[PDB]
């Protein structure tokens, strides 16, 4: 899940295999027959539900956009008296209504989250 | 394991408790005493010492001669047979069938547990005049006549049928009907052309009387 | 007035104050959501229930303020045009405007319209007015208003369409319907759908909303307002009540009566409670016995004080001879003699509950004359009030 | 945003193309027809001319 | 629920086990596919000392569900009794382990002994199966309802109970379940009533719908129409629609 | 997404409710314009062509589409933006050309088809003689229009040489607002919300009681304003 395969030869990508007889994990493209030691403990992974920590995008020069709101909140790492706040970007019914905070200066982000 | 084991006893037992009822309200003798078997007694009786219900429970009813003879002289004994396999069998229904025949009880009720072959459905309406009927545990669980939306249902003989007819001045197709598939007819045991009584309460009236015709 | 106005601002800020602390609580993720709803759908119908309640609680205080040689509120209390909701959103407060039953939604990214600001959740960028109808509008309650008054004109349009076709439909599905001069519901082919029409085979404009009082009341208020007993102390009639006064004690046949007419209306209690079980009294039925009862004692001018004439006999073969004489089947048979005789019980217990010998002798006094001019009332009413064979 | 609305400019413009067409096939069909013998321009086009007034119309 | 148990909130709060808990959909956050060529020792630490203290025998591949802290919550925790059900419904080679439910994560493993197949055996542990409640039910709310029952002196009295109400409509199992009244259980599609009570409680229902709607905006309609319609509605064994393949199917003239 | 495009009042009962809808007042639609000179304009100012674009490498570039065609990326879309509205507000570019930047997005769109439906509006630009936003227009502009409008009545000798709308165009302090591009862009209702940030806020002032209630401010970014 951390990254999908690629072969270096070619520009295919590369299944995963068992090296039983070594008792081995190895990646191969099967088209150009290409295999290394293909070392990783994880296969596949599949996440059921969105965590809150992606905020957004943060785009830089994000205070260029006059429709955000500003407000007073002190930025924990530079200590300043203006930011921005948006709510989060995952579209769903579920999602809860923390701010995320963005830090025009030193470029932070800091959540509301006071719980 | 345990726990599976009593929720299995608690629903044979309510099964067992619904089957007498609808026994004694389909016109046979059965006592009160019976009807509201305590489960400990149930658990004594019916089951043996290791815990898994055995289906002994066969009970043979007969017809009271007070009022049930009385009103219709033609109804013998009843032979309810509960079932130990899961899914029931040709064979087995057949033994079934064999059994009923050779002391030729005017009718039988057969109880399975999950589901039913069709290939015994299609042999279900053979031997005639006797009628076989097939009932699902799931269903007798817990009994219908008691909720408070079904009404009262009371069976019609021929003569107050035809006393009926005649005083209404109206054909067979000239009623309301219910269909055979119906559950209050199943539970009844009606039959095509019985005419069934309702009586149910009105907020115009204090009572109010209802003829449906089964076709 | 300016004490008012002033009032219904103050009221408005509170509601106001109150909505963004709900804000700032959901906003640190210290809210809880409702079993069942997500943190938005509680959050919002917290934010609607508050300006609900601060709408309506600002128009209570603007009717209350107004006087009584008020136009509008004279054409309100008379009831010929206008109601509260209406004072209210013309004097203090409109209403927050609403679609489908949900706050405005954000046409744009997640705003309103462009003069304000992105993920704004104040009630006045979602679509609540603040100002009246006199006070005028801002533009953009303006719109939120059009929005609204789009909606409904939408929804009238529709549902005028759909309605027309349910009701072509369920007129053309029941045309054959008829009751017949053997008190049967028929249709075309014969089939019989109702065996007596409405179960009681009354007309539907003339029956009337009466209370049972044998249904209500407790079990003490029962025993003292409906037992007589001669024989026996307590619950004793006085004498002063009729002419055959301290002459009657001692009888066997009158205290055999007597007990098996509360026997009577004991069961009679016990079935009412049966059939209704929310133990509602007030129930639509044919005769209004206590408009003939008035009317017999307003035209036969009661004294109230001298004994009456009546004698306890008199008025249980009375009753029992008005029961018999119901009819709405009149046939000869078993089968319809007993459709006759259960199609009347509510009728019956109502007569029996407004025509008790202990109501006789204590409320309604009436004379035997009177007793009798009730009941051919009460039978030629309920004679007339039966439906007419024909009926679509 | 994502709509657009079509005043005299885009609907004219498709009736004229339609009505163009229309006389590039007639001219084209009576030029085929004229390879035999001759060709002259002027009976055709007001044929055609006269069909396109009419659609306009 | 039962009447001895109205005002019963412990009673309550025992009820409400019917709602279907989906199979890890609802309580799991995530899911691994961990592989393993030693059937006993794994590559990570986490799960080394339950392995230790628990112990065609050797699985290559092995699952992983990272599950919630919400289990403890809303439903019971039993950590032991999900896994239970797991195998009750594999059996087979699907040999699984459990956590202790105190090591802070809950992390429940499966392993097959004999990765197409892997995703095959996965979609069916994930989608088409249940452990415990009623099926065709998703959400269940509990609130308290005023009914009025006579007093002992003989009075009506306001009595406050509490009222189960389920989005779904599974009636055929629910009126089977133990602790509840299956004598005022009701349900507002009346299609489902008949198949498990009858023609005249689903008029009931029917009738009692009918005046729900008409009674909603505050009019009043006289109970003979509406007994009138629901009767001509319900005259054969099952409903007749007012449409086309309804009313007009029937044995009526031709020209009507 | 109505506002100030079509009248929120005016539609037909019946069944055409809500189909048929009116043009509101100081509403106008494009006629189209060749998209060509833009392209060459994006082009000389520095952008990446899409053929030699590789999505790895580049992870900061923002899409700019023209009439909804891709053309290719720009690694600094603030610069392009500010360019493209000089260039637009100063006439090289047609006034109704619709120019939107999504900074979330990483998207530029960029309209020059016909059917598009757009309004006028006040520009509010910073000025650092007062410290805050004001209006472009001016009380000499207002009395250049007013000598115009009474000139034409009499014989004028051409006094401000028909100081028009066309003229307030060209010059910068109105420019046309369509839909897609109000989503980018903060109004302000009237320009008495155009105050100091204090705005006379935080002081006890007596204000009439009967007049209608107004909240206003909130906010301090303003780059258009409605002109009525
Ligand atoms: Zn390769
Ligand atoms: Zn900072």
């Amino acid at each position: 899940m951390t990254t999908f395969r690629f072969c270096r030869d070619c520009n295919n990508m590369l299944y995963p295999r068992e090296d039983k007889e070594n008792n081995r994990l190895l990646f191969e493209c099967r088209t150009c027959s290409y295999v290394e030691e293909a070392g990783s403990p994880l296969v596949y992974r599949h996440e059921l539900i969105t965590n809150i920590g992606e905020t957004a995008g943060v785009v830089q020069d994000i205070g260029s956009d006059p429709t955000l709101p500003r407000s007073d909140r002190e930025c924990p790492k530079c200590h300043s008296r203006e930011n921005v706040f948006f709510q989060s970007q995952q579209r769903r019914k579920d999602t809860s209504m923390v701010l995320f905070f963005v830090c025009l200066s030193c470029s932070h982000i800091f959540t509301s989250d006071q719980k | 394991m345990d726990q599976e084991n009593e929720r299995n006893i608690s629903r044979l037992w309510r099964a067992f408790r619904t089957v007498k009822e609808m026994v004694k309200d389909r016109g046979y003798f059965i006592t009160q005493e019976e009807v509201e078997l305590p489960l400990e007694d149930f658990k004594a009786k019916y089951c043996d010492s290791m815990g898994r219900p055995q289906r002994k429970m066969m009970s043979f009813q007969a017809n009271p001669t007070e009022e049930s003879i009385s009103k219709f002289p033609d109804m013998g004994s009843l032979w309810v047979e509960f079932c130990d396999e899961p899914s029931v069998g040709v064979k087995t229904m057949k033994t079934f069938v064999i059994h009923i025949q050779e002391k030729n009880f005017q009718t039988g009720i057969f109880v399975y547990q999950n589901n039913i072959t069709p290939s015994a459905m299609k042999l279900v309406p053979s031997i005639p005049p006797a009628t076989i009927e097939t009932f699902n545990e799931a269903a007798l669980v817990v009994n219908i006549t008691h909720h408070e939306l079904v009404p009262k249902h009371i069976r019609l003989s021929s003569d107050e049928k035809r006393e009926l007819l005649k005083r209404y001045r109206l054909k067979e197709s000239q009623l309301p009907r219910i269909q055979r598939a119906d559950p209050v007819a199943l539970y009844l045991g009606l039959k095509r052309g019985e005419v069934v009584k309702i009586i149910r309460k009105s907020e115009t009236s204090g009572r109010y009387a209802s003829y449906r015709i089964c076709m | 007035d300016g004490p008012t106005m002033r009032e219904i601002t103050e009221t408005i800020a509170e509601a106001k104050k109150k909505v963004l602390d709900v804000t700032k609580e959901a906003q640190a993720n210290l809210l809880t959501a409702k079993h069942g709803m997500t943190l938005r759908e509680s959050f919002e119908d917290n934010v609607v229930r508050f300006l609900n309640e601060a709408r309506d609680k600002a128009g209570r205080l603007a009717e209350v303020n107004l006087k009584d040689l008020n136009n509008v509120k004279q054409m309100v209390m008379a009831g010929s045009k206008g109601s509260f909701i209406n004072i209210a959103q013309m004097s203090a407060c409109v209403g927050q405007q609403s679609v489908e039953g949900k706050r405005i939604a954000f046409g744009f990214v997640d705003r309103t319209l462009p003069h304000f600001s992105k993920d704004d959740y104040s009630p006045e960028s979602k679509g609540f007015v603040e100002n009246s109808y006199l006070r005028g509008l801002t533009p953009q309650e303006f719109f939120f208003h059009a929005m609204g008054g789009r909606e409904g004109l939408i929804d009238t349009a529709v549902k005028t369409a759909e309605t027309g076709y349910i009701q072509r439909r369920l007129v053309k599905a029941l045309e054959d319907i008829m009751v017949h001069y053997d008190n049967t519901t028929r249709n075309s082919l014969g089939n019989v759908i109702q065996f007596i029409y409405g179960e009681d085979g009354m007309d539907a404009a003339h029956i009337e909303k009466q209370s049972l009082d044998t249904i209500g009341g407790s079990d003490a208020a029962f025993e003292k307002r409906y037992r007589v007993d001669l024989l026996n102390t307590d619950h004793t009639l006085d004498p002063s009540l009729l002419e055959s006064g301290s002459e009657i004690l001692g009888d066997l046949k009158l205290q055999v009566l007597l007990d098996e007419e509360y026997k009577q209306l004991v069961k009679d209690r016990k079935f009412l409670r049966e059939v209704f079980v929310d133990g509602e009294a007030n129930w639509p039925l044919p005769v209004n016995i206590r408009r003939i009862i008035q009317n017999a004692q307003q035209t036969f001018h009661i004294d109230h004080t001298k004994p009456s004439d009546l004698t306890i006999k008199d008025i249980v073969l009375g009753v029992k001879d008005l029961q018999e004489n119901l009819l709405v089947l009149r046939g000869k048979n078993e089968i319809i003699q007993n459709a006759q005789r259960d199609a009347v019980t509510l009728f019956c217990c109502l007569l029996r509950s407004r025509l008790a010998t202990r109501r006789v002798l204590q409320e309604y006094r009436l004379t035997k004359q009177a007793f009798d001019w009730v009941l051919s009332n009460i039978e030629a009413q309920f004679l007339r009030s039966v439906v007419h064979p024909g009926e679509m | 945003g994502k709509k657009r609305l079509d005043l005299a400019g885009p609907l004219l413009a498709q009736l004229f193309k339609t009505l163009f067409k229309k006389l590039t096939k007639d001219i084209f069909r009576y030029m085929q027809r004229t390879v035999e013998e001759a060709h002259d321009f002027n009976m055709k086009l007001a044929i055609n001319a006269k069909t396109i007034t009419s659609g306009l119309k | 629920l039962e009447p001895g148990h109205a005002a019963d909130q412990e009673q309550a709060k025992l009820i409400r086990s019917a709602i279907e808990h989906t199979t890890l959909k609802s309580v799991t956050i995530a899911s691994e596919i961990y592989y393993d060529p030693d059937p006993r020792s794994t590559v990570i630490p986490e799960d080394e000392e339950i392995i230790q203290l628990h112990f065609d025998q050797q699985s290559p591949w092995l699952l992983r569900l990272e599950l919630d802290r919400a289990a403890m919550n809303d439903k019971d925790l039993t950590m032991g009794q999900v896994g239970e059900r797991i195998k009750q419904t594999f059996k087979n080679d699907l040999f699984v382990i459990w956590s202790e439910d105190n090591d802070e994560k809950l992390i429940i493993r499966c392993r097959v002994v004999r990765d197409h197949m892997l995703k095959k055996i996965e979609n069916t542990m994930l989608e088409n199966i249940t452990l415990r409640g009623v099926e065709n039910i998703e959400r269940v709310v509990m609130m308290k309802y005023d009914r009025k029952v006579p007093s002992p002196t003989g009075e009506y009295v306001k009595e406050p109970e509490w009222v189960l109400e389920t989005d779904g409509v599974n009636l055929s199992e629910v009126m089977t379940v133990p602790g509840i009244d299956p004598t005022r259980i009701y349900t507002n599609s009346f299609i489902d009533i008949m198949e498990v009570l009858g023609i005249e409680a689903g008029r009931a229902a029917l009738y009692k719908e009918v005046y729900n709607v008409i009674a909603s905006d505050g009019s009043y309609v006289n109970y003979r129409h509406m007994a009138l319609l629901v009767d001509v509605m319900t005259t054969q064994g099952g409903l007749t629609s007012v449409t086309r393949h309804g009313f007009n199917r029937s044995n009526t003239g031709a020209l009507m | 997404t109505h506002w100030g495009l079509v009248c929120p009042a005016e539609t037909p009962e019946g069944q055409a409710c809500g189909l048929v809808k009116n043009l509101s007042l100081m509403s106008c639609i494009s006629v189209g314009t060749d998209p060509m000179p833009i392209i060459t304009f994006l082009s000389e100012w520095g952008m990446e062509p899409l053929e030699d674009y590789v999505p790895h490498q580049s992870p900061d570039a923002t899409r700019v589409f023209v009439n909804g065609v891709w053309h290719g990326v720009h690694r600094n879309p603030a610069r392009l933006m500010e360019t493209l509205r000089t260039l637009r507000r100063k006439g090289d570019i047609n006034p109704e050309v619709s120019m939107i930047r999504d900074i979330r997005e990483k998207e530029l769109k960029i309209f020059t088809d016909a059917g598009r439906v757009y309004r006028p509006l006040f520009i509010v630009e910073d000025d650092e003689s007062l410290g805050h936003k004001e209006l472009k227009v001016r009380k000499g502009h207002i009395a250049k229009l007013m000598a115009t409008e009474y000139q034409d009545i009499e014989g004028g000798f051409e006094d401000v040489e028909e100081y028009t709308w066309s003229s307030l165009l060209n010059e910068g302090l109105v420019e046309y607002i369509d839909a897609e591009e109000e989503e980018s862009i903060l109004i302000a209702m009237q320009p008495e919300d155009l105050e100091p940030a204090e705005a006379n806020e935080e002081n006890d002032l007596d204000v009439d009681p009967a007049k209608r209630i107004r909240v206003s401010h909130h906010a301090t970014t303003f780059t258009h304003c409605e002109i009525h």
